[PDB]
RNA sequence: UGCUCGC
């Protein structure tokens, strides 16, 4: 199927956004078993799949919000008597983006590796104005170490997880009823399910690694299982289930998830012939004669 | 669009010629300038032009650091030295300002000073770009430099009295090879000591202010009469498109213009050789009507012949003497004795019939078709006949020569006969 | 991307349009409609395409990128986003093909033979790889899978 | 500040102000003369060559031509690059060997650019 | 593969060859297709190529018509003589033993 | 923002003396006290509400 | 072998030995005269080309040259003396072909209708592929792996390519070069070529709020050093230079020479300084990070496949290199054996007559053209499959061999990058003609109606430019480069300069280029998202002829073409008379082409000559191309150049090791207009078959066809295979020969 | 296959047991089926289904 | 070893 596989475009599921690698490329990812794959997929189903209201609180709740993302104006003012930067944070798109961010979420935001910057430092005044005064640190850095804030203060994380970098509300509209899901394009699933309204006994990931890491090594075999049965469908061709379930079984009979490249296979299988014969053949032939390992003819 | 206003007449003075310059200061802009800025020297070269200003600045002013300023000057003098000191007082008090040459030819640029109805413009000897020269670091570098060798030779307090005599090192001076010679007097430092070979000039600086200045600003004017008719700056356009563009330095290989650059007769002979059928009124037009036409006439009598009134290039001029057939190798003249039969079967009769020609010549298919091609189309049902009509008014204009073509046939006519047996 | 995506909807719809016309108008006993219906060699999509009116040109799923500045084609305005300029071939292989709809076929017949040959590799090593790692199990008596050791 | 042309320039410099200006004009490489006795061969004549007097007239035409007659061909007139930095007219008299004078002439603030109208050039011959 | 040039090709070289004519099939012109079904017409053919075949097998006539035309065929180098390939024992390698 | 020392051109840092904060530069004695208030403002572009797609 | 060789001899006209000085060996002139044969003892014959093909030599001419040398201080001038062989091109200048009748070709053995331009070695045909490659001293702004937008340009000059890049690896911009040890900040080497103040640099990159947003951290990084003068910079670059491995000579304080040297000489070769002056070195980089600047917001990445960037190198261009090559390789061996010789033989004075070996010039064209693989070690340049052998399949085969073109991707693996079919190759190179298999678009074939451009003097350009007010840069700074209506001029990489209203610049270079004052192969074209115009000179651009429209109407009437039909006039005359013209890519791209005198419109200024000729060479035989499938066309371009045929008129004193021939050979009923102008119907590839389309006896299910016995039983299809035998009876060093 | 010049190979077995196998293992009649989804790949094609 | 091909 792979030659049978066309390699085709278009094919958002739906979303017509999001650009999934699906076909040959998804499948050597999978076969692989690499630790980071390309565009990472986690489906989240919801406890209030009805509601728009609770879909955003919760994908405010799981997407990573920067600073600069909702403060409307940052600048430097430099005083008579003190020289500090001041943000003001735009409770108008706060409200709209239902984000449970304050002046002291924002606060609580800073001081967490930024050159440690002090408490005392970050100060609240109004109901939505955070004030930095940073201080000279004495490692080759002086009070004109304000623009270095001007780089990566509005890059810092007030909300949301690190690792997700975006999450989409995605609806089903059956007949029956229209539900809302999240589908998140990051690569942390245990944040992810043990965020507040995210139905953790339901959530779903494209990665291998991350399932056999956070739900054991029959969660991950399952995972395989169905991300190769889909990818194999999304090109209308089809495939008996025990192949695949072999395959996965095969990677994942040791315990853990191991791909199917040199590395994989030199775990596995305990052959100096073949080893040496698939890939490295002189480094595996000279380990082979410096541990002295008989190989049998199984 | 005519030139209803502003009629402004354009005067040239030489007064200032070669001592103009324009000073620019590509960090400085035009709102603040340094006419308050007290000046005191600026060295120049009149060959090699780079002037070096050298202006003082205050101190008392709330935009100046003392202790800064006590710093840097340290720095770059000594402590009490003095003997050649970037600074009098121990402030920093003088600014350098360095000059980079723009271009080395400045004379497509003038000065253009406004009146009112009048501009008068002035050459410029000269173009440099002032930058804040960065240039008492690098005494204080080797200030620097000097001041660790002392502390070197100050590890001990007593010196003992060094027998470090100078050895005679007096070394060879190699014959150089002309690649590094060549790349010797291409190194920076050549250069740069070459331009320090010239000796400085320092000038006082007047500023805008002075009296002086508008004094000489007047030089820039010339006296002279609102209407004058300038002796030069008459050339045509295309002289001046000449000026300031000057130049570099099949058998249809020739151009046009190539061909109206050649004499008469070789434009008549090429013409003929590439059309080989054209009328008297087309060859007029192509050539020309300020050529004559008798010239025209005795040219194309030459290289060509009169058929049916119009002008068919001679067999000869088509097939020179060392040619040969490209299909069947026959000699040339086969192919002109060929073609003057054909040419007098279109004089005799305007259809031609292949077959009758192909029998009567005792040639190939294919030379009678390059033949009758030349000069006939197929018709069908009637044969090949004559591209161009039957041309009555030239032969009505000039009977003398269709008389000439005329005996000139019946002689032609009276060869094939003798040859072909007809 | 909204308009592009309405663009192309109009496209296929005139595309679909046309080719349910054609596929109503043609008369039984016809040797494409036959072939076609039978399904041993084409589709109702290949008779659209030669009698009716060819497809939009698609390349990795989209219309003609601009490989000029800001237009695909010199003979097209700059910015210009109309469908006839972006790809959509109004003409059918019966009429004739624009020069500029046949540089777009052209384009798109490429880039098919290009993926394919890419393709062949690319599975060609899969395939080696899968069936080094997977040569190895065998179905035994006991209707247990076990390796070689 | 909006992007101003020679016309309006020299319109609002006469007619809505007296006072004198300083201007700098880039001329071309070749002047359409020729050097007058000057030992000569179609070389480059430049405004060195050429005396003083009224050599060529500025003529503003309609829908905001600015044209320079020169003789019997005639240049145009644009306005060049926007220079904001200082620009200070000087001159540099080396009255003695030894000891010269500086001379401040004034503040050169815009730049005007003499092109040859190629296309008259080439529609005349 | 919607060859319909080929068709048109055929149609072209009937009519070329029954008016005794060398039809262009030039690109993004050439001779259209309302020219050789008027040729076709006029010399008493179908104006579409498909004419009247009996099978020369049963001696029945054929219940569709044939479309019948000259079509330029060009043979290629790939021979089978050429191609024509088998092995016995024959010679090995000195390397290795193999063929 | 981005501030030059009229004297040599090169960039001006903030730093305090001894009444007040100025811009100072580090190749030149020149100094400049601040009077009045000096903002920057950068406006960063605020995320929008991403419409629920499906 | 007219111009370039004489400026190759003029540049190493004088070679010396450092001992015994006053020696020297001058030389004058060099010819390559007529193809001959040294088969004769000592004497030459004339020999054609196709003996040369029987005999299994080579055809080539003796290239000689006249010098004058001191053999003991007294002169002596040789006006004749041999130095080597030049293979010579078929159907050129000297070759015998040229000038020749059918019945005089007949004479000598050789098709009128071989297109020639091939070389015949040892008795095999080679073609000297044309090589498409980058266009050199251009800035291109790309993608890292990492995703890091930077920008690297090749500085290629005569003697040095160097490709320098820029890097915004960390907010800041690197500058990297092999012949630095770590990548340095741009504000370092902006301190170190001169300009020392920031504010001046900040004005040079840009004016704009976002730009110097941008180059803030690199400006706070430069701060962070005590980089602040020309003399620091340059030490701190010195400091980042290592040695070419210990060269020969006393350093002896080079350090900031080395830095400086590196800075004017090897960084940037395409742009000159005039004395130790980097202003324009400067303005350069500006632009460049500007571009940078620019490029790391909206992604306006440029892309390589873009042919406006692509140069063609023909065989020409790599003669003329491996000549050059060659020639210094035979200086320095004599100036080699002149050192050996001169101060310790004898009294008996030395020459370079008896030592100047003719086998070394002969010997190494030979191989270069013969195995095809050139390794040129003073350009460092190891190319391989630059000659191929002709195909001589079928006339089709070699007429389309002769116009291929590989790429500089040399296929090795699948970039599907360049595979692609780019809008570019419009009306240049043929979109259906490739290679089906693992070459596939990689290997391509030139368009009916195209031209490749040669090199130009470039002074005239350089002259009308400096006279149509382009204001020289170093009278500016870097500010005005930020203004909206300043557009930057340049000319084959180097800033020209700046300009005003480029409209009136562009439009009066046009009208100037088609009164013929300039070039009319030198190309202009605008871009106004970068807001630079590009003045293109350099040889290997593809151009196209174009018809001029003004107003709506085309300026080719019927009385030209009634007159052109004539011969009235000639397309030169179409040329000067301003009504067809040579637009390039990059021209092109700022035009607007018409395909018909209907699609015309108001804003129109060219207008298609013919459609028909976008297609190359072999896929003009398809008849009706427009009404099939691309694929269909690309495998019928690639089985007509295995198609089997006739040859030419001398096919049967032809020898080769494989010839296929058809017995009976038709030309087709319908053939394209390329057909007629390439004399296909002379010679013809095919039969024509009364072929009835019908499914008969199930012998045909897939793509299979059925033959009709009497057919082939009267000659259908019956073909002829030649194959040649060759044996050779040569004398050893002994005394004893193959009998 | 597409019989458009294809060229193919064709073995014979030396041993017995291998044409045994051979024509047991590897029948035709035997492999009507692909072992990928159980789906039939040796069945009519163009020209038979017409 | 190179390269042009054949699917
Ligand atoms: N340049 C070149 N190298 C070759 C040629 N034939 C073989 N080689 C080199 O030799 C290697 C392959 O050797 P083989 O082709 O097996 O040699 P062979 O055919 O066994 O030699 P014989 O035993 O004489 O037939 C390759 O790596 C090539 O580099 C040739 O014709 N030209
Ligand atoms: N590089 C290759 N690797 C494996 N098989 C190949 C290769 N090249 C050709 N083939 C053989 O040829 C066949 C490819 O034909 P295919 O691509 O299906 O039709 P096609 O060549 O597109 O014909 P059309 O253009 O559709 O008329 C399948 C394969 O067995
Ligand atoms: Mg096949
Ligand atoms: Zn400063």
């Amino acid at each position: 199927p792979g030659t049978q596989m066309t390699l085709k475009t278009f094919h958002f599921a739906g979303v017509a956004s999001m650009n999934i690698t699906l076909g040959v490329p998804r499948i050597k990812e999978i076969i692989n078993a690499s630790k980071a794959i390309s565009t990472p997929i986690i489906t989240a189903q919801l406890d209030k799949d009805d509601d728009a209201d609770y879909a955003r609180l919760v994908k405010g709740r799981i997407e990573k919000t920067l600073l600069g993302e909702i403060s409307e104006y940052i600048e430097e003012v430099f005083l008579p008597d003190d020289c500090f930067i001041l943000v003001k944070l735009s409770l108008e798109r706060i409200r709209l983006l239902r984000l449970e961010v304050n002046a002291e979420t924002v606060r609580y935001s800073i001081c967490t590796s930024k050159l440690r910057v002090k408490p005392g430092d970050v100060a609240v005044h109004g109901e939505a104005v955070v004030c930095v005064t940073p201080r000279e640190n004495s490692k080759s850095s002086m009070y004109y170490v304000l623009q270095f804030l001007k780089e990566d203060l509005p890059k810092v994380v007030v909300q949301g997880i690190p690792e997700v970098s975006r999450a989409v509300i995605h609806i089903d509209e059956q007949s029956g009823k229209e539900k809302y899901k999240l589908l998140v394009e990051g690569d942390n699933l245990r944040a992810v399910m043990a965020t507040h309204g995210v139905k953790g006994t339901r959530t779903t990931s494209n990665n291998t690694y991350e399932v056999e890491k956070t739900l054991g090594i029959e969660a991950a075999r399952t995972t395989i299982i169905n991300e190769i049965q889909y990818t194999m469908v999304n090109h209308g061709m089809s495939i008996d289930r025990r192949h695949v379930m072999l395959l996965s079984d095969l990677m994942t009979y040791k315990g853990e998830v191991l791909g199917i490249t040199r590395f994989g296979l030199a775990k596995m299988k305990e052959s100096v012939l073949m080893l040496a014969s698939f890939e490295k053949t002189a480094d595996h032939l000279f380990d082979a004669a410096y541990f002295g390992q008989k190989d049998s003819v199984c | 669009d005519d030139p209803v206003v502003q009629e402004i007449d354009v005067y040239l003075a030489k007064s200032l010629a070669e001592k103009l310059y324009l000073f620019q200061y590509p960090v400085r802009p035009a709102s603040m300038t340094y006419d308050d800025i007290p000046h005191l020297s600026a060295k120049i070269k009149p060959k090699q032009q780079k002037v070096e200003l050298e202006m003082a600045i205050d101190t008392l002013n709330p935009n100046y650091c003392r202790s800064k300023g006590e710093q840097i000057a340290l720095n770059v003098d000594g402590a009490c030295a003095d003997e050649t000191s970037t600074y009098s007082s121990k402030l920093m008090d003088k600014q350098t300002f360095c000059s980079s040459q723009t271009t080395s030819n400045t004379s497509r640029y003038a000065a253009a000073l406004y009146r009112q109805g009048e501009l008068h413009l002035t050459p410029l000897h000269g173009i440099l770009q002032l930058r804040p020269s960065f240039s008492y670091l690098d005494k204080a570098d080797a200030k620097h430099r000097e001041r660790e060798a002392a502390n070197e030779a100050g590890d001990s307090s007593q010196d003992e009295a060094e027998d470090d005599v100078k050895q005679i090192t007096v070394r060879f001076s190699r014959p150089e090879s002309e690649q590094a010679r060549q790349r010797r007097v291409q190194s920076y430092e050549f250069l740069q000591k070459k331009h320090a070979e010239e000796p400085w000039v320092h000038l006082h600086y007047y500023g805008l202010r002075d009296s002086r200045s508008e004094h000489e600003r007047q030089y820039l004017l010339c006296p002279g009469s609102s209407g004058v008719e300038n002796t030069e700056l008459v050339k045509s356009p295309s002289e001046y498109l000449m000026m300031l563009m000057p130049p570099s330095q099949p058998s249809n290989v020739l151009s046009m213009a190539q061909l109206r650059t050649l004499p008469l007769a070789d434009q008549i002979k090429i013409l003929m050789k590439n059309v080989k059928v054209m009328p008297f009124a087309n060859l007029m037009s192509l050539l020309g009507p300020s050529i004559d036409s008798v010239a025209v006439l005795r040219g194309i009598q030459k290289v060509a012949m009169l058929v049916q009134g119009n002008w068919v290039v001679k067999s000869d001029i088509l097939y020179p003497k060392d040619s040969s057939s490209p299909h069947s190798g026959v000699p040339a003249e086969v192919l002109c004795r060929g073609r003057d039969f054909v040419m007098w079967k279109f004089t005799q009769s305007r259809w031609v019939v292949r077959k009758e020609v192909a029998t009567v010549t005792k040639l190939c298919a294919e030379d009678v078709k390059d033949f009758l091609e030349h000069m006939a189309v197929v018709r069908i049902n009637k044969g090949w006949e004559f591209i161009l009509p039957y041309d009555g008014e030239f032969i009505k204009k000039h009977p003398d020569v269709v008389q000439r073509q005329h005996m000139l046939w019946t002689g032609i006519q009276a060869k094939l006969e003798k040859v072909y047996n007809l | 991307e909204t308009l592009e995506a309405l663009i192309l909807k109009e496209l296929s719809v005139i595309r679909d349009h046309a080719g349910s016309a054609c596929l109503r108008e043609l008369d039984k006993s016809n040797s494409p409609l036959t072939m076609a219906l039978c399904g041993s060699k084409g589709s109702f999509i290949n008779i659209s395409q030669m009698i009716a009116c060819v497809g939009q040109q698609a390349i990795s799923g989209s219309r003609v990128p601009d490989g000029f500045e800001n237009r695909s084609l010199p003979h097209f305005e700059k910015h210009s986003k109309l469908p006839a300029a972006k790809g959509f071939v109004a003409n059918s292989f019966y009429s004739g093909l624009t020069p500029t709809e046949f540089f777009f076929h052209t384009m798109a017949g490429r880039e098919g033979l290009v993926d394919t040959a890419v393709k062949t590799a690319e599975t060609g090593y899969m395939q080696r790889r899968l069936v080094k790692s997977l040569e190895d199990l065998c179905s035994q008596y006991d209707l247990t899978v076990r390796s070689s050791t | 500040l909006p992007k101003d042309v020679s016309v309006a320039e020299l319109l609002r410099e006469l007619s809505l102000t007296k006072e004198e200006e300083l201007l700098f004009l880039q001329l071309p490489d070749t002047l359409p003369g020729q050097p007058p006795t000057q030992d000569i061969a179609e070389n480059a004549c430049t405004l060195a060559d050429l005396t003083e007097g009224q050599v060529g007239k500025l003529l503003i035409r309609k829908s905001g031509r600015v044209q320079l007659l020169l003789g019997k061909v005639t240049l145009d007139v644009t306005m060049g690059t926007a220079c904001s930095f200082l620009q200070e007219l000087v001159s540099v008299g080396l009255g003695d060997s030894r000891t010269g004078e500086m001379t401040v002439l004034g503040h050169v603030k815009h730049k005007l650019v003499c092109s040859p109208d190629f296309e008259s050039l080439l529609d005349h011959k | 593969r919607m060859t319909v040039g080929k068709l048109i090709e055929l149609l072209a070289g009937k009519a070329g060859v029954l008016d005794g004519r060398f039809h262009y099939g030039t690109a993004f012109g050439g001779s259209k297709v309302k020219d050789v079904c008027e040729d076709l017409v006029r010399h008493g053919y179908n104006y579409l190529g498909k004419d009247y075949v009996t099978s020369g097998i049963t001696g029945e006539p054929l219940e569709a018509y044939i479309y019948f035309g000259p079509v330029y065929y060009q043979k290629l180098k790939h021979m089978v003589l050429d191609k024509m390939h088998a092995r016995a024992r024959g010679p090995r390698a000195v390397l290795t033993r193999q063929p | 923002m981005l501030l030059f020392c009229p004297g040599c051109g090169n960039g001006l840092i903030v730093e305090e003396g001894q009444r007040c904060h100025r811009f100072a530069c580090n190749t030149c004695p020149y100094v400049h006290n601040i009077t009045r208030k000096v903002t920057n403002r950068k406006y960063p572009k605020l995320k929008e509400v991403d419409d629920v797609l499906g | 072998i007219n111009v370039e060789i004489k400026k190759i001899m003029k540049a190493n006209e004088k070679v010396t030995s450092d001992a015994d000085p006053m020696w020297y060996l001058k030389y004058l002139n060099i010819y390559v005269g007529l193809p001959d044969v040294e088969e004769s003892f000592n004497v030459t014959r004339p020999v054609s080309p196709h003996e040369c093909r029987l005999r299994d030599m080579t055809y080539s001419a003796p290239i000689t040259v006249d010098i004058e040398y001191t053999r003991g201080s007294q002169r002596i001038i040789r006006n004749a003396l041999p130095i080597g062989r030049m293979p010579i091109m078929l159907r050129s200048s000297n070759c015998v072909l040229t000038g020749k009748t059918p019945a005089e070709f007949a004479k000598l053995n050789e098709c009128p209708l071989d297109p020639g331009g091939y070389f015949i070695v040892k008795g095999v045909e080679k073609v000297i592929l044309i090589q498409e490659q980058l266009s050199k001293n251009r800035i291109i702004v790309e993608a890292d792996r990492k995703g890091a937008v930077g920008a690297s340009v090749t500085s290629s000059t005569h003697e040095k390519k160097s490709r320098t890049n820029m890097a915004v690896k960390q907010g800041r911009f690197y500058l990297r070069h092999n012949t630095l040890s770590e990548d340095i900040p741009i504000v370092i080497i902006f301190k170190a070529m001169g300009v020392e103040s920031d504010q001046e640099i900040v004005q040079m990159i840009g004016t704009e709020e976002h730009v110097m947003a941008a180059f803030g951290p690199s400006l706070e990084e430069c701060q962070k050093a005590q980089i602040f003068t020309q003399m620091q910079a340059l030490k701190y670059i010195g400091n980042k230079v290592r040695r070419q491995r210990m060269w020969g000579g006393g350093p002896k304080k080079t350090k900031i020479e080395e830095a400086r040297e590196l800075l004017a000489s090897t960084i940037l070769t395409h742009v000159p300084v005039k004395e130790f002056n980097f202003r324009a070195k400067c303005i350069y980089t500006a632009v460049m990070v500007r571009r940078v600047i620019l490029a790391q917001g909206d992604n306006k990445v440029d892309d390589r496949d873009y042919y406006g960037n692509k140069r063609l190198e023909l065989a020409g261009q790599l003669l003329s290199l491996l000549f050059e090559d060659l020639f210094k390789k035979f200086n320095s061996e004599m100036k080699k054996i002149a050192d050996q010789v001169i101060p310790k033989q004898r009294a008996a004075q030395f020459d370079v007559v008896k030592h100047m070996r003719q086998d070394q010039i002969t010997n190494g064209m030979v191989n270069a053209i013969s195995t095809g693989n050139w390794s040129l070690k003073r350009f460092k340049m190891d190319r391989q499959g630059v000659t191929q052998v002709l195909s001589r399949l079928s006339y089709i085969s070699a007429l389309g061999m002769m116009t291929r073109i590989s790429s500089q991707f040399e296929k090795t693996r699948k970039v599907s990058g360049p595979r692609s079919l780019q809008p570019s190759q419009w009306g240049m190179l043929c979109p259906s003609d490739t290679p089906e298999g693992e070459a596939c678009g990689l290997v391509k074939n030139l368009a009916l109606m195209t031209h490749i451009t040669t090199d130009m003097e470039d002074g005239p350009i350089v002259k009308l430019a400096s006279n149509l007010g382009v204001e020289d840069v170093n009278l500016l700074c870097g500010e005005e480069l930020s203004y909206p209506n300043v557009f930057l001029v340049f000319l084959n990489g180097n800033i020209l300069g700046v300009i005003r209203d480029h409209k009136k610049l562009v439009n009066t270079f046009r009208l100037m280029r088609r009164a013929g004052y300039i070039n009319e192969f030198v190309s202009i074209s605008t871009n106004l998202t970068d807001r630079c115009v590009y003045i293109s000179s350099d040889g290997g651009r593809l151009c196209r002829p174009y018809i001029i429209v003004k107003k709506q109407k085309p300026a080719v009437t019927n009385k030209h073409m009634e007159e052109l039909a004539q011969g009235y006039r000639n397309f030169e005359d179409f040329l000067h008379e301003s009504l067809v013209e040579y637009l390039d890519v990059n021209e092109e791209n700022d035009c607007n082409i018409a395909l018909y005198e209907h699609t015309i419109n108001k804003d129109t200024t060219h207008l298609e000559i013919e459609p028909f000729t976008l297609l190359g060479v072999c896929a003009g035989l398809i008849p009706y191309p427009h009404h099939n499938q691309s694929p269909r066309n690309t495998y019928q371009c690639a089985m007509g150049k295995q198609a089997m045929g006739t040859i030419g008129y001398n096919q049967r004193n032809r020898i080769d090791t494989l010839m296929y021939l058809l017995a009976y050979p038709q030309k087709p009923m319908v053939k394209t207009k390329t057909i007629e102008l390439i004399e296909f119907e002379k010679l013809p590839a095919g039969q024509n078959a009364t072929v009835a389309v019908m499914s008969y006896s199930g012998y045909d299910i897939e793509d299979a066809l059925v033959l009709n016995k009497a057919s082939l039983d009267r000659g259908f299809g019956r073909c002829l295979v030649y194959k040649n035998a060759k044996c050779t009876l040569k004398r050893y060093t002994n005394q004893t020969f193959d009998k | 296959a597409d019989f458009d010049g294809d060229e193919m190979n064709l073995h014979l077995p030396q041993t017995e047991e291998a044409k045994a196998e051979a024509l047991v293992l590897m029948g035709t009649k035997a492999n009507l089926v692909t072992p990928r989804n159980g789906e039939p790949l040796i069945a009519a094609i163009q020209d038979f289904l017409t």
